[PDB]
């Protein structure tokens, strides 16, 4: 009943602490991509490369 | 695009000189979308 739960909400925790510091240090987003090979298309990305 | 009579320019990467090559004007984005493209698949996928 408590155990399970305890370690896996640890888990889950420090991957949120870990990617919150990300989003964090690297504000969100939106670039227009471009490519020269292809040119005459701008791609609407999400920042994360 | 032909800033002037002599000299031509470029507008950068985001920006395209019109068909009179008078101006830029943003170049459209494109972005997965729901009317009729690949998308149908992996929505229905999500739906089951
Ligand atoms: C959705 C997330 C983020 C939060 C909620 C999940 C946790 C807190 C919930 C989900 C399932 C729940 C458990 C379901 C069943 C039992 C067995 C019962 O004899 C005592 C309570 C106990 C042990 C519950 C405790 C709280 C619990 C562990
Ligand atoms: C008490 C709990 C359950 C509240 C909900 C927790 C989650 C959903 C919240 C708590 C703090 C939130 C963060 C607070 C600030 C920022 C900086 C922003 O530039 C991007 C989103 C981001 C990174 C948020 C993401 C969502 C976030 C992690």
């Amino acid at each position: 009943p408590s155990s399970q739960v305890f370690i896996c909400l640890g888990l889950i925790l420090v991957q949120i602490v870990m990617v919150s510091v990300w989003l964090i240090l690297e504000a969100p987003g939106t670039r227009r991509y471009t490519l020269a090979e292809k040119r005459e298309t701008v791609i609407l990305k999400c920042n994360v490369k | 695009y032909l800033a002037d009579e002599f000299t031509c320019m470029d507008c950068g990467s985001g920006q395209w000189p019109t068909a009179d090559l008078t101006g830029c004007y943003d170049l459209p984005e494109d972005y997965i979308r729901w009317e009729d493209a690949w998308a149908i698949g992996p929505v229905t996928i999500a739906c089951l």
